[PDB]
């Protein structure tokens, strides 16, 4: 049993990608549910669990059967405890791209997630670790990260800091292996 | 030589398409190599062509790092392009950036077939 992962803060998405693409035997993404019809290049149980009934699904959402659910382009997408559970059995760390609320939900489901907050020291720090983002865009991330840490401090297993994404990624790697 | 001229025009067509597929794949961060090769379809054998006629038509070698290589027919690339173009324009026009939108684009892969 491998513990599911949720990274948060600025650079979370690149960190998410790199973990999945650089260490593909240790990390995995789970299969979400969707009400969207399957396309010719998709496969049930691999791409998504395709559901036939948007109503059954809306009901399952209301009954907390998903740790995270959303709509995108007319269709519902949901991430279920069992999908998360299923990746973990296979000895892979489920890399989760989900909100900070999904962490308490995973905690309660007995999944024992590893939540990691990437914390920026300053506004320029964001510019250091997210050399891609703009001056307008880097600013609004510090605001999101401050309010994030103000609300979910007690949900973090660890908090990482750096002057480069190289330093931070390196650290995220170590936190995971340390806590398992 | 009409089969030559037909093959030649087909190879030109494939040469271009493989280039468009490659680019969209790169944009969507699903890097995939498209190479043009030949194949001899069963139609070419059951069509009892005049001797001296070429049996070949273009096929597409599809390669993805750490996954393997597969052949698609030209017709198949041409059809998948319908989907790649769609996904691309959908990507370029999306103003969302949410957990769900991110996952949607991450998982959508008309570029390579898992086959398992």
């Amino acid at each position: 049993y491998a513990r599911p992962i949720i990274i948060l803060g600025p650079t979370k998405d690149r960190a998410n990608d790199d973990l999945l693409s650089e260490f593909p035997d240790k990390f995995g993404s789970c299969v979400p549910h969707t009400t969207r019809p399957k396309r010719e290049y998709e496969i049930d149980g691999r791409d998504y669990h395709f559901v036939s009934s948007r109503e059954k699904m809306e009901k399952d959402i209301q009954a907390h059967k998903f740790i995270e659910a959303g709509q995108y382009n007319s269709h519902l997408y949901g991430t279920s405890v069992q999908s998360v559970r299923e990746v973990a059995e296979q000895g892979k760390h489920c890399i989760l791209d989900v909100s900070a609320n999904a962490v308490r939900r995973l905690q309660a489901a007995h999944l024992h997630p590893i939540a990691i907050f990437i914390r920026p020291r300053s506004l320029e720090n964001v510019l250091e670790i997210n050399k891609r983002i703009t001056e307008e865009q880097a600013r609004k991330a510090f605001d999101r990260a401050t309010k994030l840490e103000q609300e979910f401090t007690e949900c973090f297993s660890a908090i990482v800091e750096g002057d480069s994404f190289e330093e931070i990624y390196h650290k995220v790697k170590r936190v995971i292996e340390d806590l398992s | 030589n009409n089969s030559l001229m037909r093959l030649r025009e087909q190879i030109v067509k494939a040469n271009l398409l493989v280039r468009e597929a490659s680019y969209i794949a790169e944009e969507l961060d699903k890097r995939t190599e498209y190479k043009v090769t030949l194949q001899i379809p069963t139609s070419s054998l059951d069509a009892n062509r005049k001797r001296g006629s070429l049996l070949s038509e273009p096929a597409i070698q599809v390669r993805r790092k750490g996954k393997g290589k597969q052949i698609w027919s030209l017709e198949k690339l041409e059809n998948r392009l319908l989907d790649m173009r769609d996904l691309y324009q959908e990507w370029k026009e999306c103003e969302e950036d949410s957990p769900v939108s991110r996952s949607y684009f991450k998982r959508a892969d008309p570029f390579y077939d898992e086959q398992e």
